[PDB]
């Protein structure tokens, strides 16, 4: 779990870098790792049905 | 066919849009007549500000041919300001209808060169000020976009602060002018990203013992911070 | 008496502005929005689900996040058509003649 | 006795000496804090804990600075993350 | 073979549990297990930080004045997949140098693979001396040392 | 020969002339104003109380151009800027319900 | 305030010994995960590694 954690870090740093506030993909990309961060404690099966 | 009969009830009924058309038209429906805006203040060209330039006071010079008649800022306002709405406040500032600065290129790769080597943009040179309405419309959708980026944020609030007071200062027509302004809540915004990070990640440091003359005066109070 | 307003305090001045005849609500300035992106979007993310330009523009849609609507248009709904009755009736109003009804509406919207 | 040149003294002095006991109490406070400090201190922490300074938060669930550690929900070879 | 593969990854995994369930001032316990990793290593070209992560324990405990810096970077190198990135030179010269590999030069901001010495310079007025004599060379600031005014003394520098 | 057209732009500078007089203090200005807009219209006077009825695409279509054209929320407690409100938006819903709006840039 | 100086010099020393050796060992940890994160993306890596001559994603033409 620390390092799915700091996975979810590293996508969220570098997207945040790459994307700034103009640009239309960064609230989508922010909420969906969001939800990642949510459900990190479960697995990819149960995941997906609210990440999707 | 007389064209427009039923569009100038300004005129069919005497209302004055403007206490300067109240004075042409002489409506007389202003009761505190009007002031008028001098042409310095209602047209004129960019100018350089700092008393550390040696160009000071003096038009900005383009590649292009330009008016150097300089837009002169109200420096001896009278006492009464009876609008002190942003309407009448801006243009103690800028000229509403933007500067009177801007190029008309004789063809399109003069347009790139000058753009190119940081000379031009449309956004500067064609455009006017932006309304108060237009700047609290922009400040509420980059509060909502910033609020969804992420909530639980401390420099959330300065970032707006700092969009907020380059709209208000029109940096898109004075960018220079208006980063003068804001830096300081982009300073504000750079502490409060530090402070933030070690918060997260626990960062402190060993303090010292207590100093011998920490209070100046024993009957001083020695008041405890954090 | 009403003095000149620096530049650095405009930003204050946007949302908390001086009082007039005709103010805005000042608690709702921070809620008056309107998207120059919304159609921009819409096409953006309809055309990368799959949809052609013309399907596009028929599921298109106005911008619901806009400005909300004055409470009342719904509250004062009659006192509203009757004034504008005697406003059709008597020429705007001029020398004082739908004062009973713009009271009337004064009175329940303000409460002393 | 006493006179107007002497307001200042009389002033200070009521104002002040009436502190003193206070003043006492206060550091004899601070030296039994520190006292404790240092028995937990060689009784043994999970993390370590700053002396002179006004409030220690830190433990296994806990940062430095009171919000909840990063990375801690699993268990490493090294031991304590810290 | 993959049997054997899942196996040692499985040992290795208990071995790190059980480390961590000791704790690092009780390492010497899970001495058990070298006797199998090792082989592990040897088979499978693999690599588990055993010397590195017992030698940093035991520093740890009766640290050097260094604070252990070595062991640790040692270790952070180690553990990386691929390979360590960074390494230290092994040399008949006394001071030891700060090396990187060539494969990942591109990675780095780097003319060279000698990223310097390990330990810090001596204290010497030679070399102070020089360092400023390059700085004063690469700026060539006519002013330097310059003294428009000069308290009036017989000592030659008053004050300091 | 155009009067939609001129009884929109009209308005339009009425209402601004409104703004303008309560920025710089003038009852007697900003009556006038009030008092020159517009309110013998019939077509506008019966599609009021139908735009205070309508509901879903053309209320949020004609809620769209009124933010367009006057996006400051209005005092609830002002009933002259309640009125002319009500009177700008029923007269969009008559242009739309006549002939409806195309908002989009995008269009064929 | 001699005996309490003297404690506290002590006790200063060990804390500021302690406190390096903590923050490194976060320090390692950290990296540590770092490197487990690299190792579960390097099997994503296709047969053969990337094709570092091309790109990726060919987005238009070429004529
Ligand atoms: C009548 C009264 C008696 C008159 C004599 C009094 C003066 C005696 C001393 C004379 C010798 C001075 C040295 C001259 C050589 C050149 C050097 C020099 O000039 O520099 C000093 C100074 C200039 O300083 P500078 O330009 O920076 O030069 C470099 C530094 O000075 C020097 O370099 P530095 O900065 O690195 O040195 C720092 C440090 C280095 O030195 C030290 O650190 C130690 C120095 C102190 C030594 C202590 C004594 C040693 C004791 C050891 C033994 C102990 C045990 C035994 C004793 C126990 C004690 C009981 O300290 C000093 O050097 C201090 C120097 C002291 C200057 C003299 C101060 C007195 C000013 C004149 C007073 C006038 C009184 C009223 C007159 C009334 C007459 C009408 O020039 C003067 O001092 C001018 C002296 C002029 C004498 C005037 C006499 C009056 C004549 C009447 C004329 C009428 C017109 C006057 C106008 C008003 C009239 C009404
Ligand atoms: C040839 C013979 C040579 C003989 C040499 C004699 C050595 C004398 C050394 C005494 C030095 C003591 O130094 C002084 O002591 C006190 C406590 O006692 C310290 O402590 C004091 O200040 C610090 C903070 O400022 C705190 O500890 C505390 O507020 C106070 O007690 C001082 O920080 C230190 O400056
Ligand atoms: C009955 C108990 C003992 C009675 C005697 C009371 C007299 C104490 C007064 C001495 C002056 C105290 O002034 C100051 O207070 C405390 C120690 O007390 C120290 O303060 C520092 O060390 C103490 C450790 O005890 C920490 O709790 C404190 O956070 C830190 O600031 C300072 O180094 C000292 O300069």
């Amino acid at each position: 779990v620390d390092a799915r954690e700091m996975k979810v870090d590293m996508y969220e740093k570098l997207f945040k870098q790459a994307a700034d506030l103009e640009n239309p993909c960064r609230m989508p990309g922010v909420a969906y790792l969001r939800c990642l961060r949510d459900t990190l404690t479960e697995t990819q099966s149960a995941r997906r049905s609210s990440c999707l | 066919s007389i064209l427009g009969a039923e569009a100038f009830p300004e005129l069919l009924s005497k209302v004055p849009l403007n206490p300067q058309m109240d004075e042409d038209k002489h409506f007389n429906k202003y009761k505190w007549g009007n002031e008028p805006i001098p042409v310095n203040r209602r047209t004129g060209s960019r100018m350089n500000s700092s008393i550390y330039d040696n160009r000071n006071h003096e038009a900005v010079r383009h590649p292009w041919s330009t008016d150097a008649r300089t837009f002169h800022p109200n420096d001896n306002p009278e006492a009464d300001r009876i609008n002190t709405q942003y309407s009448n406040m801006v243009s103690d500032s800028f000229p509403e209808g933007g500067f009177s600065d801007a190029p008309r290129f004789s063809s399109n790769w003069e347009r790139l060169l000058a753009y190119h080597h940081g000379l031009y943009s449309p956004e500067k040179f064609n455009s006017t000020t932006k309304t108060a309405d237009e700047i609290r419309l922009a400040v509420n959708d980059f509060a909502a976009k910033v609020h969804a980026d992420d909530p639980k944020n401390a420099c959330k609030y300065l970032m707006i602060e700092e969009f907020k007071c380059l709209q208000s200062a029109q940096a898109r027509i004075d960018p220079q002018g208006a980063a003068t302004k804001c830096v300081k809540w982009f300073n504000e915004w750079r502490q409060c990203a530090w402070d933030q990070e070690k918060m997260v990640k626990g960062y402190n440091y060993i303090e010292d013992r207590r100093a011998r003359k920490h209070k100046p005066y024993i009957g001083a109070p020695d008041l405890q911070y954090s | 008496a009403a003095s000149t307003i620096p530049i650095s305090q405009w930003p204050s001045l946007l949302y908390a502005p001086p009082s007039s005849p005709a103010n805005p609500a000042v608690e709702a300035l921070p809620e008056m929005q309107f998207d120059d992106l919304h159609y921009p979007r819409q096409m953006l993310l309809c055309r990368g689900a799959g949809y052609s330009l013309e399907q596009c523009n028929r599921m298109a849609q106005p911008d619901a996040r806009v400005t909300p609507e004055n409470p009342a248009e719904k509250l004062l709904k009659e006192e509203a058509v009757a004034a504008i009755a005697c406003l059709s009736q008597r020429e705007g109003g001029k020398d004082e003649q739908c004062r009973y009804y713009i009271e009337r509406m004064y009175k329940l919207a303000n409460k002393e | 006795s006493t006179s107007p040149g002497l307001a200042f003294a009389n002033l200070t002095l009521l104002l002040d000496v009436p502190q003193l006991p206070a003043i006492w109490a206060v550091n004899a406070w601070r030296e039994l804090n520190g006292l404790f400090t240092e028995m937990k201190t060689l009784a043994g922490t999970s993390d370590l804990l700053y002396p002179s300074n006004r409030y220690n938060p830190q433990n296994e669930k806990t940062n430095r600075m009171g919000r909840p550690r990063k990375y801690n929900h699993g268990e490493w070879m090294f031991g304590n993350s810290y | 073979a993959p049997h054997q593969r899942a196996a040692c990854e499985q040992l290795h995994s208990e071995y790190k549990q059980c480390l961590a369930k000791n704790g690092r001032t009780h390492f010497s316990a899970c001495t058990d297990f070298h006797s199998k990793l090792r082989a592990c290593e040897n088979m499978l070209g693999t690599s588990y930080c055993i010397d590195e992560g017992i030698n940093l324990m035991k520093c740890t405990k009766n640290p050097d004045p260094s604070f252990c810096a070595k062991e640790f970077v040692a270790m952070r190198e180690c553990n990386r997949p691929q390979g360590p990135h960074l390494v230290l030179s092994s040399s008949p010269s006394s001071p030891p140098h700060y090396e990187l590999r060539p494969e990942v030069k591109h990675l780095y901001n780097v003319d060279s693979t000698d990223l310097g010495s390990a330990v810090a310079p001596v204290r010497s007025k030679e070399q102070l001396d020089r360092v400023a004599d390059s700085l004063k060379a690469d700026l060539n600031l006519p002013g330097y040392g310059h003294i428009p005014y000069k308290w009036e003394s017989l000592r030659p520098n008053p004050g300091a | 020969s155009s009067p939609h057209m001129d009884r929109l732009l009209g308005d339009l500078k009425l209402l601004a002339a409104y703004d303008s007089a309560a920025g710089w203090q003038e009852p007697k200005a900003m009556e006038s104003a009030f008092q020159s807009l517009s309110w013998d219209d019939a077509d506008v006077l019966k599609a009021l109380p139908q735009y205070l009825n309508c509901r879903g695409e053309q209320k949020r279509r004609v809620d769209f151009a009124y933010a367009a054209l006057c996006p400051r929320p209005v005092d609830e407690k002002d009933p002259k800027q309640t009125l002319m409100s009500l009177w700008m938006k029923a007269r969009l819903f008559s242009y739309d319900q006549k002939h409806p709006f195309v908002l989009s840039p995008f269009a064929a | 305030q001699g005996i309490k100086t003297v404690y506290a010099s002590c006790r200063y020393r060990k804390l500021n010994e302690r406190e390096i050796i903590s923050d490194r060992y976060t320090w390692l940890h950290e990296r540590m995960l770092e490197d487990e994160v690299e190792r579960v993306l390097l099997e994503q890596v296709p047969a053969g590694g990337f094709d570092k001559t091309r790109p990726g994603l060919l987005l238009g033409p070429s004529t």
